[PDB]
């Protein structure tokens, strides 16, 4: 829910982007080196916060686009995170009814039913004011 | 008293004044408030303990 | 939680509000003298404890006494909304609280025999239809100036986040004078 | 996800904290007799950067016991960070306001309505002074709203509810009732309440008539008496105007989040500038 | 006041409370189980709650035997029109009472 | 890689993934371990998000 279905395929398919370009970022540097299955794993490692691959980029160029996407990761996660929290937090109820002065009482409309007891105090209340005669 | 032939102000349609000056009909349409002051937000957390 | 109710004092709720509907001489409110908001109060019977609440402290213009809320001297002033939701968008000081009440337009007040009445009224009419007056809002009047006024959140500043960054200093010098600890540690050792 | 953490702080925290930190680590592992390759400054950056990134990363920790604990001290920092950037991006998000879809008449929507999205689908009750309002003044409005016309107040909210209509232009006052008496609170005013044309409603009384005189003063007692203060909250008032209606739940989609997604795609930028200039560096 | 239908032998059920003291009943002889509508029978029946055990507390306390017996209208007490006389009646425990 | 080392990587993925492990070498038993490494970033989210 925090998420829609397109903003789950754009952060997964950004993963794999970014293995790519850390392959070849690293791959052409011109100074271990990111392997394309060790880049993925990376990606993904970073992303889901498993402790699974154990290669960091190695080019001073592949570090710097590694280590944003551990930041853009954070954020990805913080929000998840936070647009729960509203979620769980703002989930108010239908509300309830005030007392005999809210429009939804005051003024009858047909699915709206509310009653009281026949030949009791109540009624004669209502039917003694002159106010409440609708 | 004849000093001024019109009023160009925000002169608010009155009861009162109504009895003795025609007004127009009104140029803006308004209410009465009330102004109070305003603070800067700033969280007002000591430090993260 | 604290940072999601960490909320402000709540104001003034209008004039059915009992902090000035019976008030105290800590909580002093006013208006301008000799104004249709005078003749609103004093017609009005049951508004009676708050005419002479005001009476003594009524101010002799707007000017002067929007400057006293500037100044703390004044904590609530009554007056058209058209003109103090100006001072509110312009000034990011003063705030408007509560719901309109004694809702009468601006006039252009003549003489009951004067000619022009017809006129003036049809010339203020289409000036309303043509958008004239929504062009003269649009100058004069919608202008906004700071952000808006609600009960937004604040963002954490450095004041709030100081005793971490020390923390962090802190540790860097307590390292400097431990560092000569482990290196004679280990010649001891 | 940049409003907690006002600017200064960002740059203290990661221009001047830790750089000064990483070089003290880079230092105090430099001294520290038992201090695998060598520690460098391009790993305790790579290592104090990744902490506050929840660690998820492939690190290289120091071996000095010294440099251990500087960096348990910014390990805490990263907790304290980490912990104060999702509780106040929760509260940024917790409370929130509602942020509207079209600015007024003036929008380009109405008085251009083809040369955009699917088309704007809004209409008016003709034969009443609204649709004389749009025939003087909008005129190249007023035909494009004629395929959309209702018949009533009643058939124009329903056509809104289901989706025929996305606009209803007609009077404030009767707009303002329905919007408040509305059921879920689901049709709103634009504006909070802007009104164009504005005038009011009045009695017609007969041309050239002593009634005016009466019925005006009569009328404007009521104002000074509060009488009409009170007919309001009797008569007009609804169940919608009530406050903290306007903070709710949103789910997030790209565009909350494309912002997110332009540092990354600043990363691949600036990794691509890197990687050219560096091979403007071997020649 | 809760109306219970009393046990085959005519008395009334035997319970206690949560603490152990029993709960005071007495005999009410109001209308049966079913509504007034259905044909008049007053069965005996079981009655407790705040108001008996104030009732009985004011029996005690100001010495008066009492027999209870419950609405036969079933009403609380309202003053109503009679079938065309101008004139108005009270109904129920009002309309018992005076 | 005992069913031991699997239970301590499996629990300390579920607390924010602090304490040492031992992952697999398979590649079908690391996407396992990615698998559940994300069930883990929901069931945390949620439990904060809940507190
Ligand atoms: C926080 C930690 C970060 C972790 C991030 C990891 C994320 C990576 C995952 C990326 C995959 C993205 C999957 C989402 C697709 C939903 C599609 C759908 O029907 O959506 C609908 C909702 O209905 C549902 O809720 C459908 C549920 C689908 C289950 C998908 C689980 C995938 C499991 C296996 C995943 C394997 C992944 C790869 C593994 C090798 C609505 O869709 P819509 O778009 O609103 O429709 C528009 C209308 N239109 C189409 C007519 C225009
Ligand atoms: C810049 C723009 C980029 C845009 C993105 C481009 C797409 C990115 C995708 C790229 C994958 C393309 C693979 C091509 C080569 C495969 C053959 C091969 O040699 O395999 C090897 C590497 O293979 C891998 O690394 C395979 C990775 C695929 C698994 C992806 C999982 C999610 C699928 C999501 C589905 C699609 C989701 C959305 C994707 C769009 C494995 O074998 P080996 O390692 O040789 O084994 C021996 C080991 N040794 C050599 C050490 C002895
Ligand atoms: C909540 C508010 C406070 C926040 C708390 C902060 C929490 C973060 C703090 C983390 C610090 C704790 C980390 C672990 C401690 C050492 C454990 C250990 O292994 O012992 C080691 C001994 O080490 C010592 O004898 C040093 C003990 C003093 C530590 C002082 C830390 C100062 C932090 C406060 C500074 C800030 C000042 C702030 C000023 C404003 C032994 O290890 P070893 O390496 O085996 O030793 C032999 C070496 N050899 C084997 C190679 C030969
Ligand atoms: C919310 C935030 C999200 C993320 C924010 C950005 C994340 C970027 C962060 C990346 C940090 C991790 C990468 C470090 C790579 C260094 C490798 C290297 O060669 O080191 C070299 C040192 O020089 C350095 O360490 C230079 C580091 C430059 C960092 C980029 C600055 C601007 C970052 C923001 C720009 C992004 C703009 C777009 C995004 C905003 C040398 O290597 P060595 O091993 O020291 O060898 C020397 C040995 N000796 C020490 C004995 C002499
Ligand atoms: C949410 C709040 C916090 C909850 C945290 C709870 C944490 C609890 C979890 C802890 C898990 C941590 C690791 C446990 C120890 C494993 C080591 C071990 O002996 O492994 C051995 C295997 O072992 C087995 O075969 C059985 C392993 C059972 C683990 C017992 C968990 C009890 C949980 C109780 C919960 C109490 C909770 C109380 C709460 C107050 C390895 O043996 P080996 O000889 O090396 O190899 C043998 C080969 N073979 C196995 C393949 C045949
Ligand atoms: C010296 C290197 C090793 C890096 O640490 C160096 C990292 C450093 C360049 C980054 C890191 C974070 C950045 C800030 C993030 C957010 C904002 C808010 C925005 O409204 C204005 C800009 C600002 C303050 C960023 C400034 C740059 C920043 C401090």
């Amino acid at each position: 829910q925090p998420f829609q279905s397109t903003l789950w395929l754009l952060v997964g398919l950004s993963v794999h982007v970014v293995a790519v370009m850390l392959y070849l970022l690293d791959r052409f540097s011109p100074f271990d080196a990111l392997t394309l299955s060790s880049a993925m794993w990376f990606s993904w490692g970073v992303l889901l916060n498993s402790g699974i691959g154990e290669g960091a980029p190695r080019s001073f160029s592949a570090r710097i686009l590694g280590m944003v996407w551990a930041g853009f990761a954070m954020i990805i996660v913080a929000s998840y995170t936070a647009n729960l929290a509203a979620f769980l937090v703002l989930d108010r109820p239908e509300e309830r009814i005030t007392g005999i002065n809210d429009p939804r009482l005051r003024n009858p409309s047909d699915k709206f039913i509310y009653a009281t007891v026949k030949q009791s105090s109540v009624d004669i209340y209502f039917r003694r004011q002159v106010e409440l005669s609708t | 008293s004849g000093q001024a032939d019109m009023i160009v102000a925000p002169l608010t349609i009155n009861n009162e004044r109504a009895q003795y000056i025609e007004f127009s009909k009104p140029f803006k349409y308004q209410g009465l408030t009330i102004l109070v002051k305003k603070e800067i937000p700033r969280s007002t957390l000591d430090s993260f303990m | 939680a604290f940072l999601v109710l960490d909320r402000p004092e709540e104001r003034i709720t209008g004039i059915n509000d009992p902090r000035l509907r019976n008030p105290s001489d800590k909580f002093i409110y006013a208006t301008v003298k000799q104004s249709s908001v005078d003749i609103y109060f004093r017609r009005q019977v049951e508004l009676s404890t708050m005419y002479r609440h005001m009476e003594k402290h009524n101010y002799e213009s707007a000017a002067e006494a929007i400057q006293a809320v500037r100044d703390n001297k004044l904590h609530a002033f009554i007056w058209d909304s058209a003109v103090l939701e100006f001072e509110a968008s312009q000034k990011c000081d003063l705030v408007t609280t509560g719901e309109l009440f004694f809702r009468s337009g601006f006039g252009i007040g003549m003489r009951k025999d004067s000619p022009w009445k017809q006129n003036v009224s049809l010339s203020i009419l289409k000036s309303h239809e043509n958008g004239f007056m929504e062009d003269l809002d649009k100058t004069w009047v919608r202008y906004q100036e700071c952000d808006s006024r609600s009960n937004a959140p604040a963002t954490l500043t450095f004041e709030n986040m100081a005793g971490v960054f020390m923390l962090v200093a802190g540790g860097i010098v307590a390292g400097i004078f431990l560092i000569f600890i482990e290196i004679a540690y280990k010649r001891h050792k | 996800f940049l409003e907690p953490f006002s600017a200064d702080v960002w740059v203290m925290m990661f221009v001047m904290l830790l750089i000064v930190s990483a070089v003290a680590v880079f230092v105090f592992e430099y001294f520290s007799p038992v201090g695998g390759p060598s520690f460098t400054i391009g790993k305790a950056i790579w290592l104090l950067w990744g902490l506050v990134f929840n660690n998820s990363v492939p690190v290289q920790n120091p071996k000095g016991t010294t440099s251990k604990i500087m960096v348990s001290v910014w390990a805490f920092f990263a907790v304290i960070f980490l912990a104060s950037y999702t509780a106040n991006l929760a509260a940024f998000m917790i409370q929130e306001e509602y942020v509207d879809q079209v600015s007024g008449l003036s929008d380009k929507k109405f008085q251009r309505p083809n040369d955009f999205s699917p088309p704007f689908r809004f209409g008016t009750v003709p034969n009443g002074s609204t649709e004389r309002n749009i025939r003087n003044n909008y005129a190249e409005m007023h035909a494009y709203m004629g395929k959309f016309n209702q018949r009533g107040v009643d058939d124009a909210l329903l056509s809104l509810k289901t989706g025929k209509l996305d606009a209803f232009i007609y009077d404030a006052a009767v707009l303002n009732y329905m919007a408040g008496r509305d059921e879920g609170c689901k049709l709103v005013t634009i504006g909070s309440g802007k009104v164009f044309a504005s005038t009011g409603y009045g009695i017609a009384i007969q041309k050239d008539s002593g009634w005016k005189r009466q019925v005006d003063l009569a009328i404007l007692q009521l104002f000074g008496d509060g009488e009409m203060e009170e007919l309001e909250a009797l008569w007009l008032t609804g169940i919608c105007h009530n406050e903290k209606n306007e903070v709710m739940s949103s789910q997030l989609d790209i565009d909350n989040m494309a912002g997110v997604f332009y540092m990354l795609g600043a990363a691949m930028a600036l990794s691509l500038i890197t990687f050219i200039s560096e091979h403007l560096f071997y020649w | 006041v809760y109306v219970k239908p009393t046990l085959s032998d005519g008395t009334c059920k035997e319970e206690f409370t949560v603490n152990g003291d029993p709960v005071k009943k007495v005999i009410c002889t109001g209308p049966n189980d079913t509504s007034p509508g259905s044909p008049r029978h007053t069965v005996p029946q079981c009655c407790y709650g705040f108001c008996i055990d104030l009732l009985i507390k004011l029996a005690r306390t100001m010495n008066f035997t009492y027999e209870v017996h419950l609405v036969a209208d079933g009403k609380f007490g309202t003053q109503e029109r009679v079938n065309n006389s101008n004139k108005k009646e009270w109904n129920g425990m009002m309309g018992e009472l005076l």
